[PDB]
């Protein structure tokens, strides 16, 4: 029952390094 | 072998068996 | 000054700081999960 | 239109009227009184409440010959 | 072989095409 | 704007986010297939497959990987008591790995729809606008589902290619994965025979084939095209879920009347099953044989199979427990360990009593002794006081034969009423509870919990199709009205 | 602990987590 | 006449009636 | 503006491309009737036998067909 | 047309159901299932 | 139509004749709803005059037999023809009605005629909502009644032993229907039922205060006392003060309506909700899933026998209801129990 | 059409709206906590 | 279910609060 | 523990009541 929860929130934490790399804010250049 | 016997020792546990329910115009 | 307060401000976390909240939250998660399960 | 207000005051339609409901009511005292109701619809009269066989309720207990099992449990 | 059940469906099934028929003209009839 | 009901219609008039949805929709679906049996094989109890099937833990997905022919595990154990020596590549978990592989492959695609969503296919060359052809679609669809299923009814169940699927015995004791050949008779429309399943498979995929390119020959009409909403893509969302809780009443009725492809060794038994006293009139007929030529009620009990007695018990019911007494059987009664032979109830002068059988409308149930000829004849009394039916007057023994306990007589008042009241329910066994902790109650069978599930979501599923209909006639007034 | 753990893991993992999305939400909403 | 008010009207009243007459008669039906 | 043109694209065209594409008159309404018709005592009498309101000589609608 | 009032056709459409109902209460007295 | 030459054929001749004014409107929709309402209603009507149940339940139910209009009721087929629709042609009763009568086959019969019935009404508020061209709510809202039924009249018994399980068309069998999920699966405990019952005293809450708000803010438009006649049907402004309305329920109640749109449709939510979730309850409950037991507190009220709750009350009441129950409802199973195995508490 | 979609929508609810949801939510939670728990 | 039921309600209100909170301040955010 | 919950999610209740009550959203007269 302790394993679902570290597997969950490493696969979270992966979840976020993707979001963070590939759906961030775009540098404005203005 | 005899289906009377077989018949009436149904009866007392349940009244719904599908052999009880089946040729029992007869009574 | 009046009626309605003066200093009213708008309260501001961009993308990046949320992407550095979550971060934050989950690697304190995982580091003190351990612990705190025992 | 005869929205409902002529018709019922108007004596062609109360005339043709004054036949037909009081015949319905005789034939359906009549249909009850001389019990072919009890005859075409197989209910049982008071008398008949009982068979001499079975002091109980009936009991068809079966699904295929309840045909001929209502026939012989019914007041004939 | 043909049972007495197959014998009323097949009564049932063309009395369904008589009301039909019946429906169809009850109505076409004004 | 769109309120939090209406979001998903951003995407009514879009094709490529339509088809990425369904991708990531089929990889949710893959996925949670996969995790579930996997959880399923982590919590599962291989210990006894005859006292402790599936069903009696609660598996859900195992027994529907048990129906189509995944029997064996990668666990070097076999489900029928047989030993996986070379279970193969298609093992509970090694499926669980097939589908969760298409989930990434499947979520992999539906962003790749996603970001690829001003597909030239979506548009027509006759004027450019947003337009699917319905008719040609629905005809590819239909010619690929009657392909399909030709497919699984001639190379998969009839065995020549494919594993088969899993029969019993009409009573659920030995059960086998075989090829079964197809019944082209009104035998292959009995419900219960698995020989009707591949000739139904047969002719359904001919007759989708030839309607799919009949579909693809002819094109529609302009009468049904402007009666049926047909250029509404919500025309055919309406038919569809009308068509999937048809399919759903369908199984429900199915799983709670028991079929061909329902078998009562992987899917537990039905409560008509109890009702009707098939696994009791099976036992007593197996004693009226060789009861009747000899070797009397003494012995032969033993010669009685372990697991039909465990199908004679209310336990075992699937209509037994609750909508909240959540969880695994075993965790409501204990895990079967053996079982201690019919109870033969004998009072003082002579005659056989017989406990009456627990109905399955009732919780609780009064323990009463009733003669071969229907009047009873002793009661577990309630009031003790002025009563002439108890059995410390009446005086009855107990007798086993046949299990762990056989031969022994009991005339003991308390232990005969404690094991009367264990008969009541069916069948005597022991049931080992402090390694679940048991609370007491009986729970549900995955085929109830099944048909409960599947009935409120075709109830569901009726609004949905009714709303949807709404929706597809009336696509020209949902902001208001003409006002003239 | 076994569960109480759990529970502490939980409320730790989501309540900040949804205090940052109401901040982000009301940010990206507003251009 | 005949119309489809006429048929309306009439499949509700002709057999209410009848089985009123009948209930009248059936009060009176003794032991 | 133009889509995203493919090579699979470019080969499964004719697929869609007639969108809205019918015939004049009614059809094939009498087919229609037909087959509805099939379906529905077809329909019928799979529910009659799983009812156990139809007997044949073949059919039992109970457990032991499973023999 | 309008010769016999439609007060009067009410009035004797209620007095007809009233006294009906009138009867079918004396019927709980007497008759079938009237507990004597 | 579609501005195409369209040569008027039967189908065309069949809707023009069939979506027009009369007093009752016909329609496609009333090629069934008109001959199975008016064969379920005859069929009941029959039923509570003439259909004696003494030899479906043993009972009384007609008006033929001295019963009143509540004892009344078209009774149920006998649990040993299971799930059979006892069609009068087929095996049960093979063309004979008389007898067809007294197997109740006239229930499967009512019963069938009436979903049908529940069809054909629905088809024609659709039928009309598209002859006249506004939205369909009522066919919305009219989702539930169907859902009800359905969910009663045939969830119920098929999920069970049979048909006579299923409630019988009267209102005292209504009552015995009612009882027996009282005492045999604890219907007040079950939550989807607490759902329905909140959302139809909420719906008769809705009723109530928007009938009499309305009525009580209205605007003058008189110089009259009475206001019935100060409405207009043809007229485009407000007849009563909603603003009035709003600043009187934000300082009675706390919150207010700020949109009639909302709180029409809030109106027709809450009855729709309830009474879905009373389907979903009563289709749980024809699996034998009830929420009759809380582990917990039957727990501790077996190891202590001094804690006596409310709750254990109920539960108790109805082992008592069941135990009463048996004998006299359920003729198949022949239940001969004795007056001494009946649970009973000191005197009385 | 274009390379942006043209369905770019903005999905809003006001706060009588949360209200209603959080105390659906609230009260199913009254209803169903003696039951979960049991 | 003792603490099952903790987890089980706990994430019942959690799930749908932070969606309703996050898109009503969504909605509250412009303007 | 149960007890704790309960009180809990009932303040809770009673609290958001207050909530909708007072800090509702005011209409306009426009
Ligand atoms: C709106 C018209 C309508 C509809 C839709 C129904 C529908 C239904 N009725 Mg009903 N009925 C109707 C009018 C209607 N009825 C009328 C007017 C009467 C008074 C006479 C009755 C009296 C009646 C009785 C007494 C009973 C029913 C029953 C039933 C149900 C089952 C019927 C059945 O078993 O076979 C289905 C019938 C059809 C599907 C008809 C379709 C015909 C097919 C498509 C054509 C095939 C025939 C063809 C000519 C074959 C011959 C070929 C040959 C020349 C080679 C069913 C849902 C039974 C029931 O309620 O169950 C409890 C029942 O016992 N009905
Ligand atoms: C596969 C079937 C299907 C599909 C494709 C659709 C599609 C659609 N529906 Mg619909 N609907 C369906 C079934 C379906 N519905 C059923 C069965 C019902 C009866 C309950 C409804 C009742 C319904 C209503 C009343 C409305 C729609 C509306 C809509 C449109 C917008 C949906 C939306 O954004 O709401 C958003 C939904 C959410 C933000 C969350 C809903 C999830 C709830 C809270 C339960 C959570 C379930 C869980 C997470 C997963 C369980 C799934 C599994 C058990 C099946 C959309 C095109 C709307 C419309 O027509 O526009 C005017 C509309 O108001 N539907
Ligand atoms: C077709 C749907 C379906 C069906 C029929 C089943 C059936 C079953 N599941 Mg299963 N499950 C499903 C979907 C389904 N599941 C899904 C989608 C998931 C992923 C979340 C799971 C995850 C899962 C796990 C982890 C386990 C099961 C288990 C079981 C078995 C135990 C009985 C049970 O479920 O408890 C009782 C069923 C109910 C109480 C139904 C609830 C009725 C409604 C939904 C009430 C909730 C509404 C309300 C608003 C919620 C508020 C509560 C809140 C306050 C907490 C049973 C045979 C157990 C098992 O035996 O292992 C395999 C088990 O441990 N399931
Ligand atoms: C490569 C294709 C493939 C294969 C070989 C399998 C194989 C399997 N899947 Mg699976 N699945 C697939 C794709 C596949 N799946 C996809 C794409 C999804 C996402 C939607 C799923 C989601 C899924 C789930 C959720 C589950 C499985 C499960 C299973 C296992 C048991 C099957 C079962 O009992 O369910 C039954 C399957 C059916 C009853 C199929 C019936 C098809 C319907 C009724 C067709 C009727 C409508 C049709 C249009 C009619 C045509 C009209 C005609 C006239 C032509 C089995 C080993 C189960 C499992 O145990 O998990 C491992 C399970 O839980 N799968
Ligand atoms: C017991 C309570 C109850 C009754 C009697 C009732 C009655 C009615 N509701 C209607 C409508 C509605 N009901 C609605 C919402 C609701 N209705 C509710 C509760 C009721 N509604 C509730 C709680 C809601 C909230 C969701 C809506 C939204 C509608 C409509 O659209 C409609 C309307 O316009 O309202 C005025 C009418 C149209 C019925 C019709 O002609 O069908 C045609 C079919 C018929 C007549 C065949 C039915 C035969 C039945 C099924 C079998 C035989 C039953 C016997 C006749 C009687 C048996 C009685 C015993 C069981 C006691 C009808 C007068
Ligand atoms: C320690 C503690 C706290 C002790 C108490 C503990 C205790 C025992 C708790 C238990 C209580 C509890 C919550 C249990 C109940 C559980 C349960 C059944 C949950 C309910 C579930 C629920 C969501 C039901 C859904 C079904 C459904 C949708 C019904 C909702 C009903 C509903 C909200 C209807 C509205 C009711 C009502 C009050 C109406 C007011 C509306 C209103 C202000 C109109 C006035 C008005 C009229 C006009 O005409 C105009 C013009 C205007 C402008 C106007 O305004
Ligand atoms: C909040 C949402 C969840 C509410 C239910 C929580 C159950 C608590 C629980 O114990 O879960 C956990 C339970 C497991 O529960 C445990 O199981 C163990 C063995 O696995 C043991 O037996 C334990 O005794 C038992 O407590 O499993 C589940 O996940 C429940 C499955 C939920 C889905 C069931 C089918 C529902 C299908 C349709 C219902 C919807 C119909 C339409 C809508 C109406
Ligand atoms: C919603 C939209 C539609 C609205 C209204 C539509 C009205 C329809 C009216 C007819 C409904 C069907 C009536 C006959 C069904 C029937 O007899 O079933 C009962 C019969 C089976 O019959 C039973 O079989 C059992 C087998 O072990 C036992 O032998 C029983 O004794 C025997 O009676 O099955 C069928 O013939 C059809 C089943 C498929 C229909 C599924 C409907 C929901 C089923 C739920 C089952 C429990 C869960
Ligand atoms: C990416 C990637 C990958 C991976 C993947 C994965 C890992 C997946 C998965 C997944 C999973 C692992 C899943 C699962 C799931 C689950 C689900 C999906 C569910 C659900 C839900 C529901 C539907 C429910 C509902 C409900 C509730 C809430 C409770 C009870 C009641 C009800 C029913 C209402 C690979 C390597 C392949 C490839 C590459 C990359
Ligand atoms: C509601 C209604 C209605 C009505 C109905 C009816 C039925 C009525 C009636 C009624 C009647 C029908 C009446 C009558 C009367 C009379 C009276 C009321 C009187 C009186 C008085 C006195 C005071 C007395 C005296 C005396 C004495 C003392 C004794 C004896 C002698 C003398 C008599 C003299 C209508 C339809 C319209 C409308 C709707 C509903
Ligand atoms: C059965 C059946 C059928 C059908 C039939 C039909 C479709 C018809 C009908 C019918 C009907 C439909 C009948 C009826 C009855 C009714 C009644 C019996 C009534 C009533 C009412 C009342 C009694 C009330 C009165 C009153 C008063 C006195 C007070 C105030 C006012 C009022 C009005 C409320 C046939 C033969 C085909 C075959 C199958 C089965
Ligand atoms: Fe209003």
């Amino acid at each position: 029952m302790e394993a679902l929860v570290y597997t969950f929130l490493l696969i979270g934490t992966l979840g976020i390094i993707f979001f963070s790399i590939f759906f961030r804010e775009p540098p404005r250049i203005a | 072998q005899r289906v009377r016997t077989v018949l009436d020792m149904d009866d007392p546990a349940k009244e719904e068996t599908v052999k009880e329910l089946r040729k029992d115009i007869n009574n | 000054m009046a009626r309605p307060n003066p200093n009213k401000q708008v309260v501001e976390l961009n993308r990046s700081s949320l992407y550095w909240g979550l971060l934050l939250i989950f690697v304190l998660a995982v580091l003190f999960s351990s612990y705190i399960f025992n | 239109e005869r929205p409902f207000s002529d018709i019922l005051t108007s004596i062609r339609y109360w005339v043709i009227h004054s036949i037909t409901v009081p015949s319905l009511f005789i034939a359906g005292w009549l249909f009850v009184s001389t019990g072919l109701a009890y005859d075409v619809f197989g209910s049982p009269r008071p008398n008949e409440y009982f068979t001499e066989d079975r002091q109980d309720a009936p009991l068809i207990t079966d699904r295929f010959n309840a045909l001929e099992q209502v026939k012989k449990l019914s007041a004939q | 072989s043909v049972t007495p059940s197959l014998k009323n469906f097949l009564l049932s099934l063309v009395a369904g095409a008589v009301v039909l028929a019946a429906i169809a003209g009850a109505v076409t009839a004004v | 704007g769109l309120p939090w009901y209406r979001v998903h219609t951003v995407v009514i008039n879009d094709p490529g986010r339509l088809i990425s949805v369904h991708l990531m929709h089929t990889a949710l679906v893959a996925g949670w297939a996969g995790a579930m049996t996997l959880f399923e094989i982590a919590v599962f109890d291989p210990s006894d497959p005859v006292l402790n099937p599936m069903w009696r833990q609660g598996m859900f997905v195992l027994p529907f990987l048990t129906r189509l022919g995944v029997t064996q595990s990668w666990g070097g154990w076999t489900i029928s008591g047989e030993t996986s020596s070379n279970p193969g590549i298609w093992s509970y978990e090694g499926a669980a790995a097939s589908h969760i592989v298409l989930s990434g492959l499947l979520f992999l695609a539906s962003v790749w729809h996603w970001v690829y969503w001003d597909l030239e296919l979506f548009r027509d060359p006759r004027t450019g606008k947003t337009a699917l052809d319905l008719p040609k679609i629905f005809g590819i669809h239909l010619f690929l589902a009657g392909l399909l299923c030709f497919g699984f009814g001639a190379f998969h169940v009839t065995g020549v290619f494919g594993p088969g699927i899993w029969v019993s015995d009409p009573y659920g004791l030995t059960g086998s994965v075989q090829p079964v050949a197809p019944s082209w008779g009104a035998e292959g429309f009995d419900p219960y025979n698995p020989g009707g399943v591949p000739a139904h498979h047969i002719a359904a995929g001919i007759l989708g084939v030839l309607a799919g390119l009949f579909h693809l020959c002819v094109r529609p009409s302009i009468r049904l095209y402007f009666g049926l909403s047909m250029g509404s893509i919500e025309s055919v969302l309406s038919s569809s879920i009308a068509a999937v809780f048809w399919a759903a009443f369908v199984v429900a009725g199915t799983m709670w009347y028991g079929s061909a492809a329902t078998p009562i060794e992987l899917f537990g038994p039905t409560r008509y099953q109890w009702d009707q006293g098939f696994f009791q009139q099976e036992i007593q007929k197996r004693v009226a044989q060789s009861t009747s030529e000899g070797l009397s009620v003494s012995e032969a009990w033993a010669k009685i199979p372990e697991k039909l007695a465990f199908y004679d018990y209310i336990g075992n019911n699937p209509a037994k427990g609750g909508l909240f007494r959540t969880g695994a059987m075993n965790s409501g009664d204990g895990i079967a360990v053996g079982w201690l032979g019919h109870a033969s109830f004998k009072d003082q002068e002579g005659r056989e009593l017989f406990v009456r059988r627990m109905p399955t409308f009732f919780e609780t149930f009064p323990v009463v002794l009733i003669d071969k000829d229907g009047v009873v004849r002793a009661d577990v009394p309630f009031r003790k006081a002025e009563s002439k039916y108890s059995i410390e007057q009446v005086g009855v023994s107990v007798t086993f034969y046949g299990g762990e306990l056989n031969g022994l007589t009991f005339t003991d008042p308390s232990t005969v009423k404690k094991y009367a009241r264990k008969a009541q329910l069916g069948e005597i066994f022991e049931f080992d509870r402090s390694t679940l902790q048991s609370d007491g109650v009986f729970r549900s069978s995955p085929r109830g919990w099944f048909t409960f599930g599947h009935l409120s979501f075709a109830l569901l599923f009726f609004f949905g199709h009714i709303w949807h209909g709404s929706r597809t006639i009336f696509r020209d007034v949902f902001a208001g009205i003409d006002e003239d | 602990v076994n569960i109480l753990g759990l529970t502490a893991t939980a409320l730790f993992i989501i309540i900040p987590t949804s205090f940052l999305l109401i901040l982000y939400v009301k940010t990206a909403a507003s251009e | 006449i005949f119309t489809v008010r006429w048929l309306a009207i009439h499949a509700i009243a002709v057999p209410t009636i009848f089985f009123l007459g009948a209930i009248t008669a059936m009060q009176f039906i003794q032991r | 503006e133009p889509g995203i043109v493919t090579p699979l694209g470019t080969l499964l065209r004719p697929l869609n491309s007639e969108a809205g594409k019918v015939l004049p008159g009614w059809g094939t309404t009498v087919l229609m009737a037909v087959a509805i018709l099939l379906f529905a005592v077809f329909l019928l009498i799979i529910l009659e036998i799983y009812n156990s309101s139809l007997i044949l000589d073949g059919v039992t609608n109970s457990w032991e067909s499973l023999a | 047309i309008g010769r016999i009032p439609l007060w009067l056709v009410g009035t004797v459409v209620g007095l007809l159901a009233i006294g009906l109902l009138a009867i079918f209460f004396y019927g709980s007295y007497v008759g079938l299932g009237s507990s004597l | 139509i579609g501005t195409y030459q369209e040569k008027r054929t039967w189908f065309d001749d069949a809707d023009d004749w069939l979506r027009q004014d009369r007093f009752v409107f016909v329609g496609w929709s009333g090629l069934l709803l008109l001959p199975c309402a008016y064969f379920a209603v005859g069929g009941w009507l029959t039923g509570c005059t003439f259909v004696t149940s003494w030899y479906t339940h043993g009972l009384a139910s007609s008006y033929i037999e001295g019963c009143n209009f509540l004892t009344a009721a078209v009774s149920t087929p006998a649990n040993s023809l299971g799930h059979s629709l006892l069609f009068v042609w087929g095996p049960e009763a093979q063309g004979d009605l008389t007898r067809w009568f007294q197997l109740g086959g006239l229930w499967a019969f009512v019963a069938l005629h009436g979903a049908f019935g529940l069809i054909g009404f629905m088809l024609r508020q659709f039928e009309i909502a598209r002859s006249v061209n506004l939205r369909p709510y009522n066919a919305i809202a009219f989702s539930a009644p169907i859902a009800v039924f359905v969910s009663v009249f045939l969830i119920y018994p098929l999920g069970q032993s049979g048909w006579f399980f299923a409630p019988s068309f009267g209102v005292a069998s209504i009552f015995r229907f009612i009882l027996f999920f009282q005492g045999f699966h604890n219907w007040t405990l079950n939550p989807f039922h607490m759902m329905g019952v909140a959302g139809v005293l909420g719906a008769a809450l809705l009723c109530a205060i928007h009938g009499a708000t309305v009525e009580n803010t209205l605007f003058e438009d008189g110089d009259g006392a009475n206001t019935f006649r100060a409405f207009n049907p043809t007229q485009a402004e407000e007849t009563y003060s909603m603003v009035t309305a709003n600043r009187f329920w934000s300082q009675i109640f706390g919150v207010a309506f700020s949109n009639k749109r909302w709180l029409h449709f809030f109106m027709l939510f809450v009855p729709v909700t309830g009474l879905w979730m009373s389907a979903l309850g009563v289709v749980g409950l024809a699996l034998n899933l009830r929420a009759y037991d809380f582990v917990s507190q039957e727990i501790r009220a077996a190891e202590d026998p001094e804690f006596e709750t409310f709750y254990t009350k109920n539960i108790l009441l109805n082992e008592g209801i069941r135990a009463w129950m048996a004998a006299q409802d359920q003729p198949h199973e022949k239940l001969t129990l004795p007056e001494e195995v009946l649970p009973r508490g000191n005197a009385l």
